[PDB]
RNA sequence: UGUAACGGUACAAGCUGUAAACAAAGG
RNA sequence: UGGUUCGAAAAAAAAAUAAAAAAAAAGA
RNA sequence: AGGUAUGCAGUAAAA
RNA sequence: AAAGGAAAGGUUAACCGCUAUUUAAACACAAAAAA
């Protein structure tokens, strides 16, 4: 190389502003692909069916659709 | 690092003849600790050197055994 | 004056012995809702 | 990856970011930034803890073990 | 990326002391000023009201003082004029400045009218002479004037370098054991007599050893500093009011020319 | 020679002898007037604070 | 994350617990684990109203447990984890002292970990050189005048309980003998101030000759 | 009269005692001497020096500054010698008796002059500084003259254990000395140094402004 | 872009000098806090216009206007005399809250209109049973600040605070006790009762920030009982860290007063507390700039013409001395102005008497000059020199400072006007004497 | 809806929301 | 001592953050 | 030659 | 000569803006309407 060697930089500002959560949202990519640390639309099954021996008074299924005061 | 994400294990795949011991720096640190303990009346070095089950009060030892 | 209450009588208290610590540690039942409803 | 939440790093914090990053933890606001880098505090916004007079209170954290027997008998005498 | 500033400035300045000394030279001696001498006078108009009014009311004076030639202007204060000029002279000066301003305002808006032109000409010439008696060719800064008067010369600065006092009379609790050269500046533009300049030790110089480490060998004005610079019998109160085309020095007495002075 | 001189001076310090030094000609090992330049800087800082 | 504190509480849920530190803490100081979202005013009011403690100062730090990799045991899963929880460490300075046996850790297994003994003579981190700002007495405003011991009022108050002469506090095993002022000697030995006593004779000021070739 | 209240007299006596203790400590070396230790001891100050200060105030000999070492060299007053508390301390404390006997023996009677002060100073036997011949000597100064470099290289193992030699036997230092002397020409008993006494007793000192608001920098 | 090398160098040097200027500028800002507190829970939620016609104002409106003007520093003589006229018209219809806010405004602005306080005090006394903590505190505070002394009403206010002890705010009670001590209005029984209540208030209800306000040397010397003194001196050692220079100064003065006048209490203290105060005596407690007044300067000028060396406005121990002679250091003078006494009277203030007694017992020979007598001399210098000489030829003043003859508000106003005229004349003929007036121009 | 961050819980691929596994016996 | 905050100057947005929770009758 | 300590608007001049 | 900073803030001036405004902190002090 010439003089002092320069390679790919580790820059938190650049990485977070170019490849972060919101930047990935603004990108044009396949959003049906699962991303561990970012936005994706591989949807889950939700809370599973109650087993016959559990207490229905404690079994829970909904959070937002029933949110009262 | 402690999480073992670095590549520092790459060099350890090759032999080396020896390694620096940093004894000057480590002895300065150890003597600083010893002084901190000694200003309060504690002989940390004596405690560290005591044999298992050995009791030595004050600044005593084999020489005390010899002359007593 | 009052901050001592965070450790007084507990196993962190340095001014009391092991038997006193155990005696202080013994505890009864939690308040039942039936009795709580009467207050 | 070498930057971001990967490898157990989790969400970003001011400790792990360069100076200039602004992220708190959920504290309430207690004043206003001025136009010259100051912060005027208003004590009217300090939450007021409501604590009753605990002196001379016969209640305690737990209940004596005999209370169960006493209440059970007192209720069985009514039920029967 | 960083937002550190102030004492955490991310700029990697040089630590070389010689380079920093050169930087001092560039930052103080070779600094560039945009404003002009009349800009400075206007900035201090409230304290130099009479001279500001004269500069703005006497034809030609502003043109003379706005020229590129590096100049030094010694500005008296209204307080100086009031203290040193006789009441009649001050009244005459105020009346004539007001007269010129009134004629200017008339412009904005027999023999008796003819005499007005003669009076205007006379007043303009006299006030122009007075004002230009303080304008001096060249740029003479305060440190240059001091070094010309000899302060800073080890052979001549005696009586200005080792001032001391009877310490026990002023800081007794610390002294229990004691409890028991005229330079000449070019003449004003309106005259031919060169201006004398000298230096003296201020009353505050003697008290330095009481509160500073010293290495000595074996009424009075209240102006600050250790050295006082006198110009033509007038004390400099505020110096180095630098401009683009000169420098203004504030003085405590007006330098009236001999022609305008009254012999008897 | 530096080691020997340092040993001797430290020995005097430990003994508690008066803080005397060799007085002879000290050679000049540097070129810069750092002392006076820094003093001028400090003067300017003090004036700014005032 | 934690619920924001309402203007009126009536039922505080915040847990203030004593934290045993491996570092040193002063006499009138104590370290507490506290929820991260609480302010110093909230902490002080909480302690003064629920316990009646007379709090003088609150200092706060945010503690995030370090990342850890599971690498050791048989069949290890190389996954990342944190031990404990993120919390606010509140160091409270009160009007009265707090027992060292309460506030700090001790050990007879690792004999070096005795902060109550070692005090501030050690740094309990990777810090090598300790930084301490100047003390209040060393400051100028509200600081100790170095000639006040000679004044009448301090001597009237001293009585027979105190002796104000600083010459009496000189450590014999550290100070050196007085030198002759007319002969070469160090300034640091016995002066301990930033000025030159007049009793030291006139000193020579040497200015570097930067251009010998010119002369 | 001369006093407005008991607290007035107490303040003046405390100031006088502090001044006397300072003077005696400086007379005996200000530290490193058993005499200084004894003068520092709380009992000696409480009894002996307190009585001495009261006697001085009674005698109206309140001197301040360097002119007060007369008091330090004067013998202890007979009132101090005859005070019963002083006698009890003398009996109970060997150091107090030793110190008081030394003060009685080594004193200037007239102060109750310079020749007598010199005699008493010699008797005191306060240790004196002494500039060492080692620090008067010289050792080679880098850069070395080629002959010096060459000789030291050849005799490394012998000449570099103690390179100190008397002035003039080191060419490197001699040349620099001669050059400095030439530039100078072109241009044209050992006693420990002490800071002068800053304490006092007189009204002029006691009732002087404290000057703590004024910004005095030379604190001492 | 690029710069020509000269321009590069000049601007680079400017940048370096700016950095160094910033560093030098921030050097002395040890007590500059970026986080700052502002008190606003006393501001009323109603809106008012201060210049509205007074005849349309009621108690609720005029009180709010007065307080708002005091907060905004709108110190206009015409506005505040209109306030006084309207308030005196509405005296019959003011609640304790409104009267408290009015007194706050007047005291905070230091508007020394004695007639308004005199006319409002009887209604305060009549309505005392309905007063609350803030109103009582404010009335006492304003009276103390403006030097309007009414011992009977102040004692009644203190008694009302005692009766409402369970409702009083701790800070208000502390301020009331301090004001009572400074005005000298509590006989021994009331002093004992106030001390007994203050002990419990401080021990149970006050943290360090509230307690530090109780440290007042006048109250310690003249009001507090011995157990209260001991408790206060012991507690200050614990609460020092949160204190400011004013608190340190008052603690030091309290310790000196106890040592000089109550040696038994000083000894009843413990060795650790005594050590704390001994070490406090060694500190540089930041004072604030003091300068001779016009009357002080006139007295100094007359003394210098008489021929007595002296120094002015200096600090000895924990006291400020007006004049301290040089030849005989024990001789000192105090120049007493209108604010050193209570309004319309020649009775000295408690602080002045305490300072006089302490300095006298510590040894100073004090002499005092009264402005009421000085003003009658006029601009004459021979008369003033003779006055000072005759005072010098007489013995010093006793350790107990006695009050002067009786006076009235009429005479006080007349003397204040005369002092104004004398000040004007002296300044005029000083500056005229300074002016040379010797340059004569032949311009005409 | 779905998912996740922190927090609590056997410091967890489970459960769970500062009431963080349980109220079922109230004018 | 810095960030924050005003300016440069920016939705040119650092997911789990704020002077940032429905925004004055606030009960002094 | 960024902003310094009652704070929001707001015009001019400038080491 | 290759022709180089002015936004916000501080200073001075001007000012019929405003609690979007300096403690219900304190020290000092011959000091002030109308009549």
């Amino acid at each position: 190389w010439k003089g002092n060697w320069k390679g790919p930089q580790r820059n938190k500002w650049k990485w977070y502003h170019r490849h972060g959560y919101w930047a990935t949202r603004k990108k044009l990519i396949d959003f049906t692909k699962y991303r561990r640390y970012g936005y994706h639309e591989r949807r889950g099954l939700g809370k599973p069916r109650m087993q016959f021996w559990e207490d229905p008074s404690h079994h829970k299924r909904l959070k937002k659709s029933i949110r009262f005061w | 690092n402690k999480v073992r994400t670095d590549k520092k294990e790459r060099k350890r795949a090759f032999p080396q003849r020896g390694f620096w011991k940093k004894q000057n720096f480590l002895q300065v640190k150890n003597n600083t600790v010893r002084l901190a303990f000694a200003v309060q009346g504690v002989d940390l070095l004596k405690l560290k050197r005591l044999r298992w089950g050995e009791v030595r009060k004050g600044n005593t030892g084999w020489w005390t055994d010899d002359y007593r | 004056r009052g901050i001592d209450e965070l450790w007084k009588g507990s196993y962190l208290d340095p001014t009391i012995g092991a038997k006193q610590k155990e005696a202080n540690a013994v505890a009864g039942d939690a308040w039942p809702a039936c009795l709580l409803r009467m207050k | 990856a070498k930057v971001g939440p990967s490898k157990g790093r989790g969400p970003l914090l001011a400790k792990f970011a360069p100076v200039g990053f602004k992220k708190g933890f959920g504290a309430i606001g207690l004043g206003r930034h001025t136009k010259k880098g100051f912060f005027i505090i208003n004590t009217m916004l300090v939450p007021m803890f409501k604590v009753p007079d605990l002196s001379n209170c016969k209640l305690k954290c737990y209940v004596a073990p005999d209370t169960y027997r006493i209440v059970q008998q007192s209720f069985n005498k009514r039920e029967l | 990326w960083t937002r550190a500033s102030g004492m955490r400035n991310p700029v990697k300045w040089t630590r070389d002391w010689e380079v920093l000394n050169r930087k001092v030279y560039f930052a103080f001696d070779e600094r560039e000023i945009r404003r002009s001498m009349l800009d400075a006078v206007s900035a201090h108009r409230k304290t130099a009201s009479l001279f500001h009014r004269m500069i703005n009311a006497v034809p030609g004076v502003a043109h003379a003082m706005s020229l590129p030639g590096p100049h030094t202007f010694f500005l008296p204060s209204d307080k100086a004029c009031r203290d040193h000029l006789s009441p009649d002279s001050l009244h005459a000066l105020t009346e004539r400045v007001a007269f010129l301003e009134e004629q200017q305002r008339q412009r904005v808006g027999g023999g008796t009218a003819a005499a007005i032109a003669d009076r205007v000409a006379k007043t303009t010439e006299q006030l122009r002479t007075f004002v230009l008696a303080h304008l001096i060719p060249g740029e003479w800064r305060m440190k240059t004037l001091l070094l010309a008067c000899g302060a800073g010369d080890p052979r001549r600065n005696g009586s200005l370098r080792y001032q001391d006092t009877d310490r026990e009379l002023f800081a007794p609790v610390m002294y229990a054991s004691r409890l028991g050269s005229v330079f000449l500046l070019p003449p004003p533009q309106s005259t031919d007599e060169p201006l004398p300049v000298w230096v003296q030790a201020s009353r505050y110089a003697a008290f330095l050893p009481i509160t500073t480490s010293t290495n000595f060998p074996r009424r009075r004005s209240t102006v600050g500093g250790a050295l006082h610079l006198w110009v033509g019998g007038a004390l400099v109160t505020k110096g180095d009011l630098r401009a683009h085309n000169g420098v203004v020095h504030m003085i405590d007495k007006p330098l009236i020319p001999v022609q305008l002075l009254a012999s008897p | 020679i530096v080691r020997i001189r340092k040993r001797y001076m430290g020995q005097r310090i430990e003994a508690g002898l008066p803080p005397y030094v060799w007085g002879g000609p000290w050679p000049q090992w540097g070129r810069k007037r750092s002392l006076f330049i820094r003093g001028e800087m400090y003067r300017r800082m003090l004036i700014y604070s005032f | 994350t934690p619920p924001k504190t309402p203007r009126n509480v009536f039922f505080p849920w915040q847990v203030f617990s004593v934290h045993r530190t491996g570092a040193f803490l002063e006499r009138r100081r104590v370290a507490l684990k506290v929820p991260v979202n609480l302010t110093k005013f909230e902490i002080q009011s909480y302690l003064e109203k629920i316990y009646g403690a007379r709090v003088l100062k609150v200092s706060t730090l945010i503690v995030v447990p370090r990342r850890r990799r599971d690498i050791f045991g048989p069949r290890p899963s190389m996954r990342y984890y944190r031990v404990g929880c993120t919390f606010k460490k509140a160091i409270v300075t009160l009007e009265d002292g707090v027992p060292d046996a309460v506030k700090m850790l001790r050990s007879s297994i690792e004999l070096a970990k005795n902060p109550d003994i070692t005090k501030h003579n050690l740094t309990y981190s990777g810090r090598v050189r300790a930084f301490k700002p100047p003390s209040a007495a060393q400051r100028w405003e509200m600081g100790e005048s170095k000639y006040a011991w000679r004044l009448p009022i301090p001597n009237l108050l001293a009585g027979d309980e105190m002796q104000l002469n600083p010459a009496l506090r000189i450590d014999e095993s550290t100070t050196q003998m007085f030198p002759d002022f007319s002969k070469p000697f160090f300034h640091n030995a016995h002066f301990n101030f930033s000025w030159k006593p007049e009793e030291v004779p006139f000193q020579q000021t040497v200015k570097l000759d930067i251009t010998p070739w010119r002369r | 009269d001369r006093f407005r209240s008991a607290v007035h007299r107490e303040m003046i006596v405390a100031m006088t005692r502090t001044h006397l203790q300072n003077l005696l400590l400086k007379r005996f070396g200000t530290f490193k001497t058993q005499e200084c230790r004894i003068l520092a001891s709380p009992a000696f100050s409480a009894v002996v020096l307190k009585a001495w200060a009261s006697a001085v105030v009674d005698a109206n000999l309140r001197l301040d500054g360097e002119g007060a070492m007369r008091l330090a060299y004067a013998p202890p007053p007979p009132a101090v010698l005859s005070d019963p508390k002083v006698k009890e301390l003398v009996a109970s404390d060997p150091e107090a008796a030793w110190m008081l006997k030394k003060l009685s023996c080594q004193s200037v009677a007239s102060f109750a002059a310079l020749e007598e002060v010199v005699r008493v100073k010699q008797k005191d036997n306060v240790p004196q500084p002494h500039f060492p011949s080692v620090l008067k000597m010289d050792h080679p100064q880098f850069p070395y003259e080629p002959h010096e470099l060459e000789k030291m290289r050849d005799l490394y193992g012998v000449l570099l254990k103690w390179p100190y030699r008397e002035q003039g036997q080191v060419a490197s230092v001699a040349a620099r000395r001669a050059s400095l002397e030439s530039k100078r020409e072109e241009r044209l008993t050992e006693v420990a140094g002490q800071l002068k006494v800053t304490t006092g007793c007189s009204d002029s000192y006691v009732y002087a402004p404290s000057e703590m608001e004024t910004g005095l920098y030379r604190e001492h | 872009g690029i710069l020509r090398p000269r321009e590069r160098l000049l601007l680079n040097a400017l940048k370096k000098e700016a950095d160094i200027r910033y560093r030098g500028r921030r050097m002395h800002k040890r007590f500059r806090s970026w986080a700052q507190q502002r008190v606003r829970h006393y501001w009323l939620p109603q809106k008012v216009c201060v210049t509205s016609d007074p005849q349309l104002m009621d108690g609720s409106y005029i009180a709010a206007c007065v307080q708002k003007a005091a907060t905004l520093r709108k110190h206009d003589l015409q506005l505040w005399h209109g306030f006084s006229k309207r308030i005196l018209e509405l005296a019959d219809s003011l609640t304790p809250q409104q009267m408290g806010y009015i007194f706050y405004g007047y005291g905070k602005s230091l508007f020394r209109h004695e007639e308004l306080y005199r006319g409002l005090l009887p209604f305060v006394a009549e309505a005392l049973p309905e007063f609350h903590s803030h109103a009582l505190m404010t009335v006492a505070w304003a009276l103390e600040r403006v030097r309007v002394n009414d011992r009977a009403v102040v004692a009644q206010i203190a008694e009302e605070a005692l009766a409402k002890k369970d409702l009083m705010r701790p800070a208000d009670f502390i301020k009331i006790v301090n004001c009572v001590a400074r005005m000298g209005a509590a006989p021994p029984s009331l002093a004992a009762a106030l001390s007994a209540e203050l002990m419990r208030v401080l021990d149970e209800k006050c943290n360090a920030l509230l307690f530090r306000g109780a440290v007042d040397h006048v109250a310690v010397a003249t009001l507090y009982s011995d157990p209260l003194r001991l408790y206060l001196l012991e507690r200050f050692t614990k609460t020092a860290i949160c204190c400011r220079p004013m608190h340190y100064q008052k603690a030091f003065q309290s310790a000196v007063a106890i040592r000089v006048l109550h040696p038994p209490v000083w000894q009843q203290l413990s060795k650790a507390v005594r050590n704390f105060y001994i070490r406090l005596s060694l500190r540089r407690i930041p004072q604030r700039a003091r300068r001779p007044s016009p009357l002080h300067w006139d007295v100094s000028n007359a003394l210098a013409k008489l021929g007595v060396f002296h120094r002015n406005t200096f600090q000895w121990g924990c006291f400020w001395i007006d004049i301290g002679e040089i030849d005989d250091r024990r001789q000192c003078w105090f120049v007493d102005g209108p604010s050193d006494f209570y309004s319309s009277t020649n009775e000295y203030t408690e602080a002045n008497k305490l300072q006089h007694r302490i300095l006298s017992e510590l040894g100073w020979n004090i002499r005092r000059v009264r402005w009421n007598d000085w003003v009658q001399l006029g601009t004459d210098m021979d008369a003033k020199v003779e006055y000072l000489r005759k005072l010098r030829e007489r013995p010093p003043w006793p350790a107990i400072l006695t009050d002067g003859p009786s006076s009235s508000r009429q005479e006080m106003v007349a003397n204040l006007r005369s002092a104004r005229d004398v000040q004007r004349a002296l300044k005029e003929r000083r500056e005229k004497n300074r002016q040379p007036h010797s340059l004569v121009m032949n311009l005409g």
